[PDB]
């Protein structure tokens, strides 16, 4: 009965990977599920998956300059997800 | 091709309440030592042979110069005040305490070397010697460069909220006054070494005070991480090299008003001598109130540095703007008084005995440079300040100097009265300050667009 891990950022990449840097205040029961995607909705997602605090990490993002989209996801109390929050911005 | 520092003004909401007001006691602290200093003008005019500045504004060469080096952690532990562990950011502080005792060693000896002013090509205010006690105020005064290194990196950690040098910095100056006496004849004290025993005193007081760093691991959580400030990494370990492209481009740019130091003693020996070293009880009464003005900024070089650690990108670097233009507020509404008064009555024979009987062509330039400059580099410890960029804001000041060189030869040339002359590129020079920074300050608060890679988020 809530709302999302409610910051986001992604500062810079290195402009072929990314650092995703957002809100994490401490955690729930804690879990992050991160969405893998671009804004194509043609190469398929896939999956990054962090601990702690810790939204604020960065992907292995293989692609040059296409836009990719990216969402990172909340797990707690019911081993279900308390919200989701994504930015789109790519390279 | 009619502007390209972008979206100039803007850097303005309801700013009105951009509060760096303990970030002028940063250096009203900085009066505090700069106050020293004349107690021991006129403080060793006990003798009168003891015109001493004669090594102890040549010693502050590789201090103010070193200097930068230092004060350019402003950036790192203010920007890790925007992460965590001040021991981390302290284990710099520590590996810079240990640089600031380490390049602290080398003022403590590119000085020793120093010593040899035994040398001449033109007159005198730079070459003729006879009985030098100054001689001892290069060592009883130079064997300090050292601690007073560390004695300024304890400021160099005062980058988040403590203005706990202020307190010591003042029962510090107040310490030396007494002491400073002692030594040029004194008490019980060493009495008899005089003329530069007014430097063993004031070094002194710098170890005073470089262990009022140490009684400052004191009033709440520490910055104290004095494990052995070892090294080695790579080739040569950083947070120490990192230090290093942080150093070089500032003291490397302190050296600047370094050569506007040979600049301002190379016009007073053609048929200039009388009144053109004045130019002196005027450039003297510039760095006297213009340290409070200027250095509010690598001041505020905290509340920008920081607030990007606190990753608020730009609701700092567009503070980088109400804290620009709020000194700036007197920056100009303060060099009011610098055209317009005097050394009149108010003029005694002080920091350089030359007072009653000569000309006003001193205050010609009291505006020239003055404001058009005021914030000039206040707009590089916001630069630097904020980021990096004294990366070559080194080269801001390659021209500086290499677009006032020839504005050097040209009060030696002039048209009219131009005393105010060779300040011609040397405010011009220095008003392409008013571009080129503050240029990297719309290529650069234009870069927290670029950074700030989420506008927002939810509720
Ligand atoms: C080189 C040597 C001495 C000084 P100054 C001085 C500074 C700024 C403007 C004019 C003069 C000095 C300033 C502040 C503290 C100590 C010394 C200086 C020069 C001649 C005689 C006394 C002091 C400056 C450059």
């Amino acid at each position: 009965v809530s709302s999302v891990p409610t910051k986001l950022e992604v500062v810079a990449a290195t402009p072929t990977s990314l650092l995703i840097s957002w809100d994490a205040r401490g955690e729930y029961v804690v879990y992050y599920r991160i969405t893998y995607g671009e804004t194509g909705g043609n190469s398929p997602v896939q999956e990054f998956t962090v601990p702690g605090s810790s939204s604020t990490a960065t992907i292995s993002g293989l692609s040059p300059g296409v836009d990719y989209t990216i969402t990172v996801y909340a797990r707690s109390y019911y081993w279900g997800w308390y919200s989701p929050i994504s930015i789109n911005y790519r390279t | 091709l009619d502007r390209f520092s972008f979206s100039v003004f803007l850097k303005e909401i309801r700013l009105l309440t951009a509060l760096a007001l303990p970030m002028l006691l940063a250096q009203v602290a900085q009066v505090g030592i700069g106050f020293v200093d004349t107690v021991m003008a006129g403080g060793a005019g006990k003798e009168d042979l003891a015109a001493v500045a004669l090594g102890s504004s040549a010693f502050a060469t590789v201090y103010i110069t070193f200097m930068g080096i230092m004060a350019a952690l402003n950036p790192m532990i203010a920007q890790l005040y925007g992460a965590g562990k001040t021991g981390e950011a302290g284990e710099t502080g520590r590996q810079g305490i240990w640089f600031g005792l380490i390049l602290g060693i080398f003022g403590m000896i590119l000085m020793w070397a120093a010593i040899t002013p035994f040398r001449n090509w033109l007159t005198l205010s730079d070459y003729v010697e006879g009985t030098m006690a100054q001689y001892m105020l290069f060592t009883s005064l130079a064997m300090p460069a050292a601690m007073v290194h560390r004695a300024l990196h304890a400021y160099a950690s005062s980058l988040n909220r403590p203005r706990l040098i202020m307190l010591v910095s003042f029962a510090a100056f107040v310490l030396n006054v007494p002491l400073n006496y002692i030594f040029v004849y004194g008490k019980f004290g060493m009495p008899a070494l005089g003329g530069a025993g007014c430097g063993v005193a004031t070094m002194a007081v710098f170890w005073f005070s470089a262990l009022a760093l140490w009684i400052y691991i004191a009033k709440e959580k520490f910055f104290r991480p004095f494990g052995l400030t070892a090294k080695f990494g790579k080739p040569d370990w950083a947070v120490f090299k990192q230090i290093w492209k942080i150093g070089a481009p500032i003291g490397l740019s302190y050296f600047l008003e370094a050569s506007a130091f040979s600049f301002i003693v190379f016009l007073i020996a053609p048929f200039g001598e009388d009144y053109v070293a004045a130019q002196q009880v005027g450039i003297s009464l510039s760095g006297i109130l213009y340290m409070i003005p200027q250095s509010v900024g690598s001041a505020g070089t905290v509340r920008i540095g920081f607030s990007l650690g606190r990753r608020e990108f730009s609701r700092a670097r567009y503070i980088s703007g109400v804290s620009l233009v709020s000194g700036w507020v007197l920056a100009v509404i303060t060099v009011l008084s610098l055209v317009l008064f005097r050394s009149p009555l108010a003029s005694m024979y002080n920091d350089d005995p030359a007072v009653l009987s000569i000309a006003s062509t001193v205050l010609l330039f009291a505006g020239l440079f003055q404001p058009a400059d005021f914030t000039q580099c206040i707009a590089s410890y916001a630069l630097r300040g904020y980021k990096v960029t004294k990366v070559p804001m080194f080269i801001h000041a390659a021209a500086f100097w290499g677009c006032g060189l020839l504005p050097g030869y040209l009060l030696a040339y002039r048209f009219d009265m131009g005393i105010y002359g060779f300040w011609t590129a040397l405010i011009a020079s220095l008003t392409i300050a008013a571009v080129a920074l503050v240029w990297c300050l719309e290529k650069y608060s234009m870069e927290l667009v670029k950074s700030h890679k989420a506008v927002s988020s939810g509720l």
